[PDB]
Order: structure tokens, then C-alpha cells, then sequence
């Protein structure tokens, strides 16, 4: 008995041990199912699907080339300088 | 097949079910040692009845009976020294599962978040993709068929 | 008793001894420190 | 009322009483506090409602 | 409050406690900006649809 008794107690912190391996083995495939580093093919798929998605908008409304950009703030910048230097001149 | 973001919200809520069954689990570990430490106190307490029965042995000149009462001890004191460190090893057992475990909900939690920013994401791209089909169906432009084709008319 | 008396205690995480002694500490310099100059006020 | 005719000891477990109800009188003091502002931005936002 | 009365070894603990923290604060603190420009860039773009 005293030696079962000490076998019957190893064997509930051992059933503890293959529990907790139990638990600590579905932790690690879930997390490469999806991941954040992204080597996850869902956590990149989707995202590529956002880029996917994205990229297609964009060309259906071709943006305009930066000069635009600079030259709406230029003509902007004349703009605005011309009639706060007329304005300020206006009212100096 | 199964959209993939119908799953995402499931996964997480399985997880839980783990995170339970190790607070269960784990819970039913923490009774065994505690319970042995238990016994392991009656055992020294009884080894110090024989101790006690030892001390009161040579009293008046016995020094006799204290040899068994002592001898006897050593039994226990055998059982206490190997129970002692046996004790002590599994004590680590707990002491790095407990780290792993607050190191995973702090994980979890944090990757709980972020499927909810990028959940949105999704959504936000799920909305700015229907906007621009719509435009290419009939644009002001009248490169779209609709426009052109009306206004042709 | 010892099963469920285990689980109870996780769920709210017991705070380290270090709090326990230093709340004790602090109360410690909190009440000399008070009754010092409680003392001090009316010695 | 304690250290009143010398008896410094028996002012000890009165103070140290004390502090217990000094525990719960700055943990509840702050959580008076917090609530003001509830009030007070409610207030505002219903007046010009 | 640690170093006061010349308790200095108190406050290796505290302040070392506090790191654990602090690396919690420098990774969540960056996070919290780089999210602001979804919404920003996003706000933009509804406001000219």
C-alpha cells in the first residue's frame, strides 16, 4: 500500500501533466492558422485581399500625376499669396 | 467554401473553452500538492510525537526506550526526505506553466484586438470596393456605357 | 475543498508579499509618521 | 483621548483603526471625483439639447 | 516613496516592476499611432465620396 498509495498519487500530477500538454499543444496550431507576423497564409491572404481590392479602385479614377498636386497648390500658393498680398496690401 | 472571417470570430470563442479546461485542470493540480503537504505535516508531527516520546524516554534514566522511540523515527524520517524533495521537484511544474499562461492570455488578448481593427478593415475595404463598380457603371465621364448611351440617345 | 479552495484564488490573483509588507511599510511610516507628529503636536 | 495621562499605547490601535477607515476614505474620496465630471459633461450636452 | 528614509533597495523592485509595464507602454503606445492614419486616410476619402 504505501507504495501504491505513492504510485496513485504520481499518476494525478502526471494526468495534470498530459493535461496541460493537452492544453499547451492546440494553443500553437491555432496561432500558425492565423498569425500576426503575417507568415499565416489567412492573416496575408486577406490582407493581399485588401491590396487585391485596393489597387483596382484606384485605376478606375486614374489619379492625376503629382504635377497637379503641385501645381493646384502652386496656382493655390499664387492664389492665396496673390490675395493675402493684395488683401494685406488692402488693408496693410 | 466558408468565408474566411465567418471563422475568425469562432476560433477565438474556442479557445476559451482550453483556457477553462487548463483553469479546471490546472485548479485540480494545485489540491494534490497542498493535500501531500498536508500529509507530509501530520507524518513530521507524528515523527515529532516519537521525538517527544524520545525526549521523554531518557527522562529519569531511560535512555532505552529512547533508542526504539528515536528508531522508530527514522522510518518517518525516511518517508519525510524522500517526500521532502519530491515535494520541491514539481514546484517548478507550476511555477513555469504560470508563466507560460499569463504570457498566452496577455497574447490572446492583444490578438483578440487586433482582428477587431482589422475586422473594420475589411469592412472598410468591403465598402470601397462597391463604390467604384457602381461608378463604372454609369460615370459622368460617359466612358461608362449607361451615360453615353442614354445621352446618345 | 482543496479543488475548489484552488480555483477561487486565481481569479482574483493575490497580490505578491512585497505589497503586503510595503502597505504594512508605508502604513508603518504612515502611522509614525503621523503619530510622531501626533506626539510631536501634543508631547 | 489616549495618550491623555500618559497611556501613549492605547493611541496606537486607535490611529491604526483609523487607517483602515482611512483606506476605504482615499479609495472612496477618488471614486467621488471621477463621477463629477459624468455629471457635468451631461449637463452640458442636455442644456444646449 | 521607497529611497524615503533611506529605503533605496525598495525602489529597485518597484521601478524594475514598473519596466514590465513600461515595455507593455512603449509596444501598446506605438501601436495606438499606427492605426491613426487608417482612420485619418479613410475619413478623407468618405468625406470627398
Amino acid at each position: 500500500e504505501r507504495k501504491y498509495l505513492e504510485l496513485k498519487s504520481q499518476k494525478n500530477l502526471y494526468l495534470a501533466r498530459l493535461k496541460s500538454a493537452i492544453a499547451a499543444q492546440k494553443i500553437e496550431e491555432i496561432a500558425g492558422n492565423l498569425d500576426n507576423a503575417s507568415a499565416s497564409s489567412l492573416f496575408e491572404r486577406i490582407e493581399t485581399k485588401i491590396l487585391e481590392l485596393e489597387a483596382e479602385r484606384e485605376l478606375l479614377n486614374p489619379p492625376p500625376s503629382p504635377l497637379d498636386k503641385k501645381f493646384e497648390q502652386w496656382e493655390e500658393q499664387q492664389a492665396v499669396e496673390a490675395t493675402l498680398a493684395a488683401m494685406k496690401a488692402r488693408r496693410s | 467554401q466558408e468565408a474566411p472571417e465567418d471563422l475568425l470570430e469562432r476560433l477565438l470563442g474556442e479557445m476559451e473553452l482550453e483556457l477553462i479546461e487548463l483553469r479546471r485542470a490546472l485548479a485540480q493540480t494545485i489540491a494534490t500538492f497542498k493535500s501531500t503537504e498536508r500529509q507530509r505535516d501530520a507524518q513530521q508531527l507524528i515523527a515529532q510525537r516519537w521525538y517527544e516520546k524520545a525526549q521523554a524516554a531518557l527522562d529519569r534514566g531511560n535512555e532505552q526506550l529512547a533508542r526504539e522511540a528515536l528508531g522508530q523515527r527514522q522510518s518517518y524520517q525516511s518517508h519525510t526526505e524522500a517526500l521532502g524533495k519530491s515535494l520541491g521537484e514539481q514546484r517548478a511544474l507550476v511555477e513555469q506553466v504560470r508563466g507560460q499562461l499569463q504570457k498566452l492570455e496577455r497574447k490572446y488578448l492583444e490578438l483578440k484586438s487586433q482582428k477587431n481593427l482589422y475586422l473594420a478593415r475589411l469592412k472598410s475595404a468591403i465598402a470601397a470596393q462597391k463604390i467604384e463598380e457602381i461608378a463604372g457603371n454609369l460615370d459622368n465621364a460617359s466612358a461608362s456605357s449607361l451615360f453615353e448611351r442614354i445621352e446618345t440617345k
